[PDB]
C-alpha cells in the first residue's frame, strides 16, 4: 500500500518580474514502513520539495495525498492533528524554541497532543538518551554544540512515534559515529513501530542503506543517476 | 558614503519592504503623533495663558496709596515717582465712592471710580475699547457720564437719558454724618461684560472736585506692572515716598483668593503639561530601542568583518535621522494645521460600535484658544531630534561591545 | 503542564535577560502601561482635587442656587417646600437675598441680606466665633456681618449700622428716601473664605423690603456645576430663578476653560499611551514570528496561538495596570510632602483626593482590555503565513 | 614560522553559579600556510576553541598570540583592522546579513575596508563565481539555499585575500562533488597567496588532504587518535 503521493508537483518561485522554477511535475510515492533517500547535488531542489510534502507550502500546480487525504482539501483543525500525530519533520537548520530547555524542546509535541503528563518526562529522557544527549538535557538551544542541537530536532520528529518522518539532512552536523548510531535508532523504529521515514542526505555512504534512492538532478525526481 | 547605504537598507529591510518597513513606519509615525500632542499642548497653554492676562488682569487694577483724609494736592510727582522701579507700565491718580442711580424707580448702589483726565486708558486696557463710546470728552462740565451696559436691568437708559446721584459727605472729621445727596446730570452706557458690569460706574476726576469737601484731594493712585504675581513688591518699593499714612495692598491682597486660585490652576494646567511630555516622549525612545535590539545581530556579523564603532555609530545615528526628521516634519505639519484650524463641530458621535464605551458619560469640549508661537514649534522639533538620536544610539553601542561570538549564538 | 498555552505565555515573558538591560527590552510595554496609567490617575486626582477643594471652599457659603416670590410677602401657603422637582436637589431653606448699602459711623460699603432663622442650622454655622447663633430673635433687628467686612468699614460689637435697600425704594414726588433701618451689632462673626468680604446675616422676618419682605429659598446643589441645566423650573408672574452664576460670572468662566483644557490634555495622554500599547504589543508578536511557525509544524491550532499571545498580552496588562494604578496614587498622596516639583509657584497648591471607587479601576480595566485587543490581530496575521514561509527568514 | 600560538588556554562556563567546563589546557601553534584539520565527536569544543582563536570570545584564562601581538591586549581599532585585513571567518550556520544581497554580502569585507568601487564589483563576482555561484548574485539570502548559504560565506570569508582563514565546518551542507571544489579551490588559494586554512571538518576522507589532523576530544587537543 501507498502513504504518500504526489503527482505534477510543479513550483516556481516570482517575486519581481524575473521568474525562478524549482520543481518540474515531480511525481513519486511512498509506502509505509519504507527507506528512501533523496540524495542530490545543492541547489537541486530537495528542500521545498521536502516541504511541498509537509504540507508547509502551497504547491500551485498539484496535490498532495496523505492516506488518501489530499492536503490542498483540509481545514486547519485537521491539518495541526495530523502534522501532531501522523508526520514528523526535522528542519535542515533545526529550528528550536530559544527558551526552552532542550528536555522541553523534545517533549513540546507530547504536551501540544494533550498527554496526561508524569510519563512525558520519561518519554524525552528516554530519546535524549536514545540520541546521546542525556548530560545536556537542561541546556538551552543558546548553550547548546551545533552537533547536538541537531539531535534535539532528531529527537523531537521521533518522540510522538508518527507515521512518516521527513528528515531534511540529519546528518550533516554530526560527526561518523553519531550518524551511524542515529541511523540505526532510525532502522530500530523502523523495525518496531513501522515508520516510513524519507530522508535528503549529502552522504552518500549511509544513502545506500536506505532502499530506495532518488536523484532529482534540476527539478525532476528521476529515477537513478550520479 | 557606506554608513547610510547600510543604514537605509536597515530602514527598508523587512522582506522587499516597499519602501519601508514595519518597524520603520511603527517608529516613523510615533514621533509624529508626539511632536503633534506637543505642540498641541503648547498652542493650548499659550491660548489660556494670554486669556488671563487680558481678561482678569487688564480688567483690575494693582496696588493702591490712600490719603490721610485731609487735602493732598502735592501728588502731581507721583507719576515722576512711579518710574523709580523698572517695570511699572503706567500710573494715574484716582478717587473713589459709593452712591446711588435712580431712574423709573430703580435705585442700585453702585460704587463710582474717578479717574484720569488723559491717563484713563494709558494706566489700563478696562476704559479702552469696551465700545467706543462717547467717551474721552467729558470735560469739567458736561457732566453727562459712562456706566456700563449690565446695570441697567431694571432701569430702561440710553446715552442721552437723566438719572439721579447720591452722595455723602466725607466731611474730613472723626467721623462721618448724613449724607449730602446731591444730584447730577449723567447720561452714557458702555459695555465690557457680565462680572464687573454689573453695578460700576465712572466718574471724571475734575469734576469730582465741586461739589465735595476734601480740598481737591485724590485719595488714591494705580498702577500697572509687569510681574503681577510679584506685583507685592513693586507696589511697596514705588510707596517708598509719600504721606504720614500709606497702605501697600495690591491686586494680590485685595483678591488673595482670586489670585490663589489662580496659582493654583497655573499649577495644575504646568502639572499636565508636564505629563503629557513625559508620556509622549517615552513612546519615541521605547520604539527605537527594540529596532537597534533587533539588529543587534547584523551589528554582531558587522564587528566579526572588522567594523569599527565610528562606523556603527554612523549607521545608527543615519537610521535614527531616517526615523526621525520624516515623522518630525509630518507630526508638525498636521500638528500645526489641527492647532490653527481646529476641527470645528465635527464631533457628536464616533463611528459604529459593537459594544459602546462609557455612553453617556462626561464629555468635555476640547479647547476654544489656541495661540501659535512659532518658536515652541523649534523646540519641539529639537529635542524631538535628540530624542531620536539618543533613541537609537546606546542599545548600539550596547550591542557593539559585546564578543561577536556570545550575541550570535542567541546569548 | 496542561495548559499549555498558558505555559508558553508565560515562558515568553520572563526571557532570557542575563542582562541588566535585556530586562528592560523586554518589560517596555509594562512600562509604558504603568506610565500611562499613573499618569491618567494623577491627573485625574488633581482635577477632582481642585474641583471638590474650590466647590466646597467658595460655594459652601453663599447660596448655589435660589427661587423668587415678592408678592403677598409670600409664605409656603401658596406652594410648601416640596414644591422643587428638579434632579441635583439634596436640602431646600428658606432665605431672603438682596444689595443692602451698610452706612458705619465712618464709612459705606455693600453688601448681600441673608435670612438665616435661628431654629434653621446654615452652612455657615460652624465658622461663628465668641458668638453661639443665639440673639437671632424675631423682634429685634439684630445684625450679622462678616469679619473682613467688619474690619473694612471699622465696626465691632457695641455700634451702629444704617441699613439701605436701593432696590426696596419707595418713589414718591419728594426726595428719592429708599428703604432705611438702623440695626446693632451684638456680635463678632469670622469665616475663612472670600465671602467674608461682603457676607452679612439678618433674621428672615423684617421690614426692610417694601413689603413684610421677599421670601426666597436657597437651594443646595449635589453638582454645583450642574446649573447649566437649570432651565427645568417654575414660578409665578412677577419673579423668576437665579443662579449663583450671577456673581462670579467670570469664575463660572474660567472654571469652564479650565475643564475643557483639562479635558483635551486627557484626550492627548490618552490618544498616546493607547498607541504605544497598541504598537508595542503588536511589534512584541511580529517578531517571534518564527517561534509560532515551528509551533504549527508540531501541530498547535491557530485558536492556540491566540490563546498563547493573548496570555501574554494580559499578563503584561495586569502587571502594567497594578504598577501604574500603585505608582499613581502614591504620586497623588506624596505630591507636596515629597516635594517632587520643587519649582513650585508662588503661593501655589495641588489638592489630590485619589478617589478609588469610580476613577483608578476603570482605568485599569480599560488599559488591560487594550492590552489585550492589541494582541489579537497581529497574532491573526502571524498564524496565517505558512511554517516554511515565515521561517525562511 | 609561527602565525597564531595558543598559551595554555582553557574555558569553563558558568550557567547561573554552575561550572560546565570546555576547555582544557590548549597549547598548540600553527605555521603559515599550513592548512590545519581539527576532528572530533560532535559536543567536543572545536567551535569554542575557533572562536577564542579569532578573538570573538573571551578565553577566561591563557592567551592567543597572533604573530607577536596577543589577542586579549589590543585596542578595539587594532581588532577591527586585524579581523577586516588579514582574517577570514566562517561560521558554522553562516550568519549572513539577510537584507543585502548575494553579492553586496560577498562585497561587505570590501566595503568596510575602504576599497575602489571599480574593483570591489568585480572581485566580489570572480569570488562569487570561483564558488559556482554565478546564477544567483541577485539573490537575499532568504531566497537562498542551504548549500547557496554556505558557499557565499565561503566566499565572504576568502574574497579579502587574508594570512588565516578559520573555517568551522564549511562543507556541512554541500553534497560531494561541491565540498571537493570547495576543497580544491582552497588548495590554490593556499598555492598562490599562501594562506593557512584552520578548518573544523566532520568528514574523515576530506581531512586525509591536509599536513596535520589534530583530534580533540574533551576539551583537550590530543596528538592523533582516531
Ligand atoms: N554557554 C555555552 N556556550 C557554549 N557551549 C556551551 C555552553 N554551555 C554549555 N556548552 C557546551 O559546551 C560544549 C562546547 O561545544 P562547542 O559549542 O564548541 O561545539 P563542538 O564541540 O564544536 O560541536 P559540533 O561541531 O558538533 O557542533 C557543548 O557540549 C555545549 O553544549
Ligand atoms: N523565494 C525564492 N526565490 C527564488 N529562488 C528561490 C527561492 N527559494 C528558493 N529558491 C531557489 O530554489 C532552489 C531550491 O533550494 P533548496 O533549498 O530546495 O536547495 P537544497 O538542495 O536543499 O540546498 P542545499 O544544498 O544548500 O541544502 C535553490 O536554487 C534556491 O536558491
Ligand atoms: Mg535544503
Ligand atoms: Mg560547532
Amino acid at each position: 500500500k501507498i502513504l504518500l503521493q504526489c503527482d505534477n508537483l510543479c513550483k516556481r518561485y516570482q517575486e519581481g518580474s524575473v521568474q525562478t522554477d524549482v520543481l518540474h511535475n515531480v511525481s513519486f510515492s511512498v509506502g509505509e514502513g519504507e527507506m528512501m533517500a533523496i540524495v542530490g547535488s545543492s541547489g537541486s531542489g530537495k528542500s521545498t520539495l521536502l516541504h511541498l510534502l509537509g504540507g508547509l507550502d502551497t504547491p500551485t500546480s498539484g496535490d498532495v495525498i496523505f492516506n488518501g487525504q489530499p492536503m490542498s482539501k483540509l481545514s486547519s483543525a485537521a491539518k495541526a492533528e495530523l502534522r501532531n500525530q501522523k508526520l514528523g519533520f526535522i528542519y535542515q537548520f533545526h529550528h528550536l524554541l530559544p527558551d526552552f530547555t532542550a528536555l522541553e524542546n523534545v517533549a513540546m509535541p507530547l504536551l501540544i497532543g494533550k498527554k496526561k503528563p508524569a510519563e512525558i518526562n520519561s518519554r524525552a529522557l528516554e530519546m535524549l538518551k536514545a540520541v546521546g544527549l542525556d548530560h545536556r538535557a537542561n541546556h538551552r538551544p543558546s548553550e547548546l554544540s551545533g552537533g547536538e542541537r541537531q539531535r534535539v530536532a532528531i529527537a523531537r520528529a521521533l518522540v510522538n512515534n508518527p507515521r512518516l518522518v521527513l528528515a531534511d539532512q540529519p546528518t550533516g552536523n554530526l560527526d561518523a559515529r553519531n550518524a551511524d548510531s542515529i541511523f540505526q535508532l532510525l532502522g530500530e523504529l523502523n523495525r518496531l513501530q513501522g515508520t516510513a521515514f524519507l530522508v535528503v542526505t549529502h552522504d552518500l555512504q549511509l544513502a545506500k542503506r536506505m532502499s530506495r534512492q532518488l536523484e532529482m538532478r534540476d527539478g525532476r525526481l528521476t529515477a537513478e543517476l550520479s | 558614503p557606506l554608513s547610510l547605504l547600510i543604514g537605509l537598507r536597515f530602514s527598508r529591510g523587512r522582506r522587499r519592504g516597499g519602501m519601508v518597513s514595519l518597524i520603520s513606519v511603527i517608529s516613523t509615525i510615533g514621533i509624529a503623533l508626539g511632536v503633534a500632542v506637543l505642540i498641541v499642548g503648547l498652542s493650548a497653554m499659550n491660548g489660556f495663558e494670554r486669556e488671563l492676562n487680558n481678561r482678569i488682569l487688564a480688567v483690575v487694577p494693582h496696588g493702591e496709596i490712600e490719603a490721610v483724609d485731609q487735602p493732598w494736592t502735592n501728588w502731581q510727582e507721583a507719576l515722576d515717582h512711579v518710574q523709580k522701579v523698572p517695570g511699572i507700565a503706567a500710573a494715574a491718580p484716582y478717587i473713589n465712592f459709593t452712591g446711588l442711580v435712580e431712574s423709573g424707580a430703580n435705585l442700585r448702589a453702585i460704587q463710582v471710580k474717578g479717574v484720569n483726565p488723559q491717563q484713563e486708558q494709558r494706566l489700563s486696557a478696562l476704559p479702552s475699547f469696551v465700545q467706543g463710546d462717547a467717551w474721552r470728552n467729558f470735560k469739567a462740565g458736561e457732566q453727562q457720564i459712562i456706566i456700563g451696559k449690565g446695570v441697567a436691568d431694571a432701569l430702561k437708559v440710553k446715552q442721552g437719558d437723566w438719572v439721579s446721584i447720591m452722595i455723602p459727605n466725607s466731611n474730613p472729621e472723626h467721623k462721618l454724618m448724613q449724607p449730602k445727596r446731591v444730584r447730577l446730570h449723567v447720561a452714557g452706557i458702555l459695555q465690557l461684560s457680565g462680572q464687573l458690569d454689573h453695578s460700576f460706574a465712572m466718574i471724571p476726576l475734575a469734576d469730582a472736585q465741586q461739589y465735595l469737601d476734601m480740598g481737591s484731594s485724590v485719595s488714591g493712585i494705580a498702577l500697572k506692572m509687569t510681574d503681577v504675581f510679584n506685583a507685592n513688591k513693586l507696589v511697596r518699593d514705588a510707596g517708598e515716598v509719600t504721606n504720614s499714612y500709606v497702605y501697600i495692598k495690591s491686586w494680590i491682597g485685595t483678591y488673595g483668593y482670586m489670585y490663589r486660585d489662580i496659582q493654583m490652576i497655573r499649577a495644575i494646567m504646568y502639572l499636565a503639561m508636564v505629563l503629557v511630555i513625559g508620556v509622549a516622549c517615552f513612546n519615541i525612545v521605547s520604539t527605537l530601542v527594540m529596532a537597534v535590539k533587533d539588529k543587534s545581530g547584523d551589528i554582531a556579523v558587522l564587528r566579526t568583518l572588522g567594523a569599527k564603532d565610528g562606523l556603527i555609530r554612523a549607521i545608527f545615528v543615519w537610521y535614527g535621522l531616517l526615523a526621525g526628521l520624516f515623522g518630525s516634519l509630518c507630526g508638525v505639519i498636521i500638528g500645526v494645521v489641527v492647532s490653527l484650524q481646529l476641527t470645528p463641530i465635527i464631533e457628536w458621535i464616533e463611528k459604529l460600535i459593537g459594544h459602546q464605551f462609557l455612553s453617556s458619560d462626561i464629555y468635555f469640549i476640547d479647547f476654544l484658544p489656541s495661540e501659535l508661537h512659532w518658536l515652541d514649534v523649534f523646540y519641539v522639533l529639537v529635542t524631538a531630534l535628540l530624542l531620536s538620536l539618543l533613541a537609537s544610539w546606546y542599545p548600539a553601542r550596547r550591542a557593539s561591545n559585546i564578543d561577536p561570538a556570545r550575541v550570535l549564538s542567541g546569548q | 503542564y496542561q495548559p499549555v498555552a498558558l505555559f508558553i505565555g508565560l515562558r515568553y515573558m520572563r526571557g532570557r535577560a542575563a542582562d541588566r538591560f535585556g530586562r528592560f527590552v523586554s518589560w517596555l510595554s509594562t512600562i509604558g502601561i504603568t506610565l500611562g496609567v499613573m499618569a491618567l490617575v494623577t491627573v485625574l486626582s488633581v482635577m477632582n482635587g481642585f474641583e471638590r477643594e474650590l466647590q466646597n471652599n467658595i460655594l459652601g457659603l453663599m447660596p448655589q442656587a435660589i427661587l423668587s416670590s415678592e408678592h403677598g410677602s409670600l409664605n409656603p401657603q401658596q406652594l410648601p417646600e416640596t414644591a422643587v422637582k428638579l434632579d441635583g436637589v439634596n436640602r431646600v431653606a428658606p432665605i431672603t437675598t438682596g444689595d443692602v448699602v451698610l452706612q458705619s459711623a465712618r464709612s459705606v460699603a455693600v453688601g448681600v441680606m441673608l435670612g438665616i432663622d435661628p431654629a434653621q442650622k446654615d452652612p455657615l454655622t460652624p465658622y461663628l466665633v465668641n458668638v453661639k447663633q443665639t440673639d437671632l430673635e424675631p423682634g429685634k433687628y439684630n445684625v450679622i456681618l462678616g469679619e473682613q467686612l467688619a474690619s473694612q468699614l471699622g465696626v465691632n460689637r457695641g455700634d451702629q449700622i444704617r441699613v439701605m435697600v436701593p432696590s426696596a425704594s419707595q418713589f414718591t414726588p419728594m426726595g428719592r428716601i429708599p428703604s432705611q433701618r438702623l440695626f446693632n451689632v451684638i456680635g463678632t462673626f469670622a469665616a475663612n473664605s472670600e465671602v467674608d468680604g461682603y457676607e452679612m446675616l439678618v433674621n428672615i422676618e423684617d421690614a426692610s423690603r417694601l413689603m413684610g419682605n421677599i421670601t426666597g429659598w436657597r437651594l443646595w446643589l449635589d453638582e454645583p456645576l450642574k446649573v447649566d441645566s437649570l432651565s427645568q423650573q417654575k414660578l409665578p408672574e412677577g419673579s423668576k430663578w437665579q443662579d449663583w452664576r450671577d456673581r462670579k460670572g467670570e469664575l463660572f468662566q474660567a472654571v469652564r476653560m479650565e475643564k475643557n483644557m483639562m479635558g483635551l490634555l486627557l484626550s492627548l495622554i490618552v490618544a498616546v499611551a493607547a498607541f504605544n500599547i497598541i504598537t508595542s504589543l503588536g511589534l512584541m508578536v511580529m517578531e517571534k514570528q518564527g517561534e509560532v511557525a515551528i509551533l504549527q509544524t508540531q501541530g498547535l491550532t491557530p485558536r492556540q496561538i491566540m490563546m498563547v499571545f493573548m496570555v501574554q498580552g494580559a499578563s503584561a496588562g495586569i502587571i502594567g495596570a497594578i504598577l501604574g494604578a500603585a505608582l499613581g496614587a502614591l504620586l497623588a498622596s506624596q505630591l507636596n510632602n515629597l516635594m517632587p516639583i520643587i519649582g513650585v509657584l508662588l503661593d501655589g497648591a495641588a489638592l489630590p483626593v485619589a478617589i478609588e471607587p469610580l476613577q483608578v479601576i476603570v482605568i485599569a480595566l480599560v488599559a488591560m482590555a487594550i492590552a489585550l485587543l492589541s494582541t489579537l490581530y497581529p497574532s491573526w496575521r502571524a498564524a496565517a503565513t505558512q511554517p516554511a514561509e515565515a521561517l525562511r527568514y
